[PDB]
């Protein structure tokens, strides 16, 4: 009733994250990450020392539990597991306390770019950081938009039900060239986007929404007008002639 | 480029307004639309471009986290109840223990639209103190979940002026499309039920608007996606029955 | 006669205890919901009597 | 100085009118003043073309469309008679409460008990009609669609916090065995004309 | 078995009920049974039985004999090694119990026959019948019907109109005006200030104009395309003027 | 065997009711009946708390709530009749409406027939005190979006195709004109201080 | 189904739970029929088609 069942959950767990993964590969399959090259996902297993101390005392516990001695044996070998259950509690944020009882730390995560006909990786991202900080953001803001498509996809269905979603400074370390195509990937999903943006990159979204929220303090009362482009520009040329 | 626009709205509910009473820094009523082909809140840093999320991201999650583009790897600095009172804290100069704007007996609404199709959802709720109390008890909530394009929050705020929390049960009663939880975590489950989607994608939907500090793909898919479900506190029980 | 309400409570008190364990199928999204709906499981089981 | 009817018999039609049924259980001064003088309150409506319908047993009066000879029927049409006619799909539904609501009285004790039905309960019942929409959020959301409409004709209460609903006792007089056979002709004709 | 006892009145409650219910001669069998004053559920299994342990259990004197008797048996020094203390303080009230317990099963009997007799009053067993098998035939076939087509799931019935309601006459009176007032001085603020971007910070409206690349590389293109020839950085600001400087070479 | 009311008469008061005014210009022969027996319909509204204003000069007919004595309660409430207190823009919308009615009156005399006016007249007016909202395209909407609340109310009808609304007779009851005229003195002098 | 909710002490759902044994029995009976068959037979309810396709192109040809 403990022990086996915390560790047969938290396996448990990561198997619903592999399945997770393996069906949000198809969602980002019918999109294309390069005009015609598309993303693919990988998990792997982490291959951390305190896991590998783990299975051996897990076999520990499953050898014990066939030996005639009034339960002596299988309590010396409980006793053991607990106690590395409680070393990594007390060190709760440890690499080998974190991927021993947390289901998203036992499994790495790696992103494949592949070709849309031909079926074999052109640039494997194994974990491999490697990348500018724009290009990072690219994967990122790509790889957050396939999750939320899919999230907010009722099951069995293609397109999502909550169309909107909101995103608060999303890039800052990458050029308006690669900005814009997050964009195309973002309308491409299905989803209606609506962007908080810092005084920069008001003409990056010019080019990707027809209307704005103006929000502007005049001490502490704060107000919102909601004027399209064409308005905004209006109201600086009145500022030009003001 | 324009023909792929008309697909948003048909097959989905996007949100197309939001209107904010008494919310953080928004005094007052205050209306805010959206356009289906997408929409941008700009403004000069600080004025309220964060507030207008966070009102957004309540009507969604449990436990939003609020503040998550700037806090986020550390916990938030506001809450709720400041939103409520309208705490002014990083505006100072002549600070009066921090600018509570509204100290005394006060009511907060914040409702947004979604629409598909000529199909209207309207999300509410409705956040007042009676008292100076600022205890996260007495607080009173009553979520609100309408269809009825007639149910707007200026509906709500003047049913509730004019005979409180009993006019407003009053009123659900007799008001044709109209839902009042007055306990957020079944308003939630309705939501849920609407939209067919778990408790994971709105979770997920607030922490999409904390992505700027991310990292190797690690860190997007650990922090980001594929919320904690952890299991760090059963084994403190676990710990601790082994003990005996 | 115990009142519906406080068995309610009681009933849900107990199972977030366990919500830990698989075999009891115990969602921690509203617990009061699901103590709510076993009693009712157990009163047209005809377990125990509503009145 | 003038004519004027009793104070309590005016706020008693006034109420009568605002909530159109007045119940022992809930108001019961004003219900026994309407019943002290039911020749007054037929009088009060009789220029607003309604009727006053009483039930002694349950402690319920109701107000009906009074129809004098032959109205062209379509009591509906009456200017003050606000809602629609019931469709297809609420009447399913009604049904449905009223073989509850019957199951609860013929198992009633003396006093209130206001007959309650977990709304768990009707998704079978409807999705055997109904169907399956796919999965249970979109039956759900299908149901309470259905109990809010019926929620404006009085018939039922919105979801508690355990999701239950109150059958009101209006649904007896509904849904009682005259309009019960009408519906009944009325459906088979429309079977066999269909077919 | 205090418990049986008063399933069995249930019971007994459900089955006279049904037998009112579903006989057709109601009148007969209700007359017989409300003029009389007997019990009216009388359960002679487990229900008789409790009858006569009523009666052995009303006796005094053997009862308080018990429980002094209970007392001495409880205070000997081996009854504690015997017995634990929720078993000894169970033991040592249990006559008490008992009658509480009688009592409790007493007034459920008494409160269920007067249930039942009501019910027999109102003469609504005839209409639960009618209502019954009516409901039953209108379900069963409406099983015939297409619920999947919205013409049909719309169409209009026939049932009547109860319960109509007169609400919300116009009176045109009724309406009331805003008065001047602190929220009302708020309101105008706010609506004045709305769209109100004089005030706005300057740097706002310069990150607002910015170089647009989209439209420099069009007009870019339709210049080379115009000269076709091999055109130099410094010619190239000549003939176009670049409004932001570098910002515009960076894309050259 | 009874005393039915005229089936004229009881289709009146229940247009009356439904629709709280009757105008000689819509159903002139509904208004020509109420005038002929006005005693039976006051009559009828008597035990509802309610009456009948006359008004022949503009030939419009209201319901007007006939309270008891009520000492000094301007709060009072009518269970058949909700009170509603419109919006700072819906109450100087009116209050503009109502103003230009009157001079439209004395302009042609009392009792005049299609008192009019301009979208275009009204958008400048609303810009005065409610301030810029941002684009013309804004400012017609806000003012057509406040004109539908109105008529929901009855004051004004729907934009014809010359972009004109009529008046409704009705402005010239209004309870109390009074704080109309104040609002309006509060929003002129909030404006000339600051001009 | 339908029957099984009705508050009669079991009748309605008695006559129809008859109706579909006395279905069954007729189809037992005749334990050759088609009808009887699809009714009682797990591989008589679905047909079976064969279809020959392009190993590139995916339509049916
Ligand atoms: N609940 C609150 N707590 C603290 N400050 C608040 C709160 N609501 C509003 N404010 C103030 O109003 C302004 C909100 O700034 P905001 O636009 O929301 O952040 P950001 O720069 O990310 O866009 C800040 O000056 C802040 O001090």
């Amino acid at each position: 009733d403990g022990v086996t069942q915390l560790l047969s959950h938290i396996e448990h767990e990561v198997l619903v994250i592999e399945e997770r993964l393996n069906e949000l590969n198809e969602t980002m399959f019918r999109v294309d990450f390069q005009p015609d090259r598309y993303l693919r996902l990988d998990t792997k297993k982490v291959v951390h020392e305190s896991l590998r101390t783990l299975e051996k005392a897990q076999r520990q516990l499953n050898a014990a539990r066939f030996v005639d001695d009034n339960g002596e044996s299988h309590y010396k070998a409980l006793q053991v597991l607990v106690a590395q259950l409680r070393d990594a509690c007390e060190r709760n944020r440890t690499l080998g306390a974190k991927a021993l009882l947390d289901p998203r730390f036992r499994l790495e995560f790696a992103v494949s770019v592949m070709d849309r006909q031909s079926g074999n990786v052109i640039e494997s991202r194994t974990g491999s950081q490697g990348g500018s900080g724009g290009e990072k953001e690219i994967i990122a803001s790509y790889v957050l938009t396939a999750s939320l498509s899919y999230a907010l996809c009722p099951a069995g269905s293609r397109y999502p039900l909550f169309g909107t979603i909101i995103l608060d400074e999303a890039f800052s370390r990458s050029s308006h060239a690669v900005a814009g195509r997050i964009i195309a990937a973002l309308r491409e999903f299905g989803l209606h986007a609506v962007f908080i943006t810092p005084n920069k990159e008001m003409r990056l979204l010019r080019d990707h929404t027809r209307s704005a929220i103006v929000v502007h303090r005049r001490g502490q009362n704060s107000n919102m007008a909601s004027l399209s482009w064409e308005e905004l520009e209006r109201h600086y040329q009145r500022r030009g002639n003001a | 480029m324009n023909q792929v626009s008309g697909l948003a709205g048909k097959e989905s509910f996007i949100l197309t307004r939001i209107e904010l009473f008494n919310w953080g820094g928004f005094h007052g009523l205050h209306q805010a639309a959206i356009h289906q082909d997408g929409t941008a809140v700009i403004g000069p840093t600080g004025s309220g471009k964060t507030t207008l999320v966070d009102a957004l991201m309540t009507l969604l999650c449990a436990n939003p986290r609020y503040n998550l583009a700037s806090t986020g790897g550390h916990e938030s600095d506001r809450d709720l109840i400041s939103y409520v009172r309208g705490v002014s804290g990083p505006g100072d100069g002549g600070e009066g223990q921090s600018h509570i704007a509204r100290p005394g007996k006060t009511v907060t609404g914040i409702a947004a639209t979604l629409e598909r199709e000529g199909k209207q959802v309207r999300l509410g709720a409705l956040l007042w103190f009676d008292s100076t109390s600022s205890s996260v008890t007495d607080m009173k909530r009553l979520w609100l979940f309408s269809d009825n394009p007639g149910q707007t929050l200026e509906h709500w705020l003047n049913v509730y002026h004019e005979g409180g929390t009993r006019l407003l049960r009053q009123m659900e009663k007799e008001a044709i499309g109209l839902w009042t939880y007055p306990n957020k975590k079944q308003y939630l489950a309705r939501l849920r039920d609407f939209f067919e989607v778990g408790e994971n994608a709105f979770t997920l939907l607030n922490r999409a608007a904390g992505l700027k500090q991310l990292n190797s793909i690690d860190e997007i898919f650990r922090e980001l996606v594929l919320d904690d479900h952890s299991a760090f506190d059963r084994a403190a029980e676990v710990a601790n029955s082994f003990d005996g | 006669g115990i009142p519906l309400e406080e068995a309610i409570q009681s009933l849900s008190s107990i199972l977030i205890e366990h919500v830990s364990q698989e075999q009891y199928d115990i969602n921690q999204d509203n617990p009061f919901l699901q103590a709510s709906r076993e009693l009712r499981e157990w009163i047209k089981r005809r377990l125990i009597v509503e009145r | 100085s003038e004519t004027r009817t009793l104070q309590k018999i005016r706020e008693a039609t006034q109420e009568l009118l605002k909530y159109g049924l007045l119940e022992e259980a809930s108001k019961p001064n004003l219900y026994r003043i309407v019943l002290s003088h039911p020749e007054e309150v037929t009088r009060i409506l009789e220029p607003l073309d309604l009727d006053i319908g009483i039930d002694e047993i349950r402690g319920l009066l109701y107000v009906k469309v009074r129809l004098d000879e032959t109205p062209a029927q379509d009591e509906w049409a009456h200017p003050l008679v606000r809602r629609q006619r019931l469709n297809l799909e609420q009447s399913l539904l009604v049904a449905i409460l009223r073989q509850h609501f019957v199951a609860w009285e013929q198992e009633s004790g003396t006093g209130a008990s206001q007959a309650q039905i977990a709304i768990d309960d009707l998704l079978p019942q409807l999705q055997i009609y109904l169907g399956d929409p796919g999965s249970e959020s979109k039956e759900r959301t299908r149901l309470l669609t259905l109990l809010d409409q019926l929620k404006g004709h009085g018939l039922v209460t919105s979801p508690d916090a355990h999701e239950r609903i109150v059958i009101r006792p209006i649904i007896a007089h509904l849904a009682d065995p005259i309009n019960l056979q009408a519906l009944l002709a009325w459906l088979r004709e429309q079977i066999a004309q269909q077919t | 078995d205090f418990r049986r006892v008063e399933d069995s009145w249930r019971e007994a409650d459900r089955a006279l009920r049904q037998s009112i219910i579903g006989e057709q001669y109601h009148r007969g069998d209700i007359v017989e049974r409300l003029l009389n004053d007997q019990d009216a559920l009388l359960n002679t299994p487990e229900g008789r039985v409790f009858d006569s342990f009523q009666q052995q259990l009303r006796q005094s004197s053997e009862l308080k004999a018990m429980s002094e008797r209970l007392r001495v048996i409880l205070s000997h020094p081996s009854a504690s090694d015997a017995l634990n203390r929720l078993q000894r303080h169970d033991l040592r009230w249990l006559v008490k119990r008992l009658v509480d317990e009688s009592q409790t099963v007493l007034q459920a009997r008494a409160r269920s026959e007067r249930d039942v007799r009501g019910f027999m009053k109102t003469g609504l067993a005839a209409e639960h019948h009618r209502v019954g098998h009516l409901l039953n035939e209108f379900l069963n076939l409406a099983l015939k019907l297409d619920w999947q087509r919205q013409m049909i799931r719309k169409q209009e019935v026939p049932l009547p109109a109860v319960g109509v309601a007169v609400t919300g006459i116009p009176a045109i009176e009724r309406l009331r005006f805003k008065e001047v007032d602190d929220e009302a001085e708020q309101t105008l603020d706010l609506s004045n200030h709305a769209a109100d971007l004089t005030q706005i910070g300057d740097d706002f409206w310069d990150a607002f104009n910015g170089l647009d690349r989209e439209v420099l590389i069009q007009q870019t293109l339709q210049l080379l395309a115009k000269e076709n020839r091999p055109v130099g950085l410094a010619e190239l600001a000549e003939l176009l003027p670049p409004a932001h400087d570098l910002e515009t070479f960076a894309v050259w």
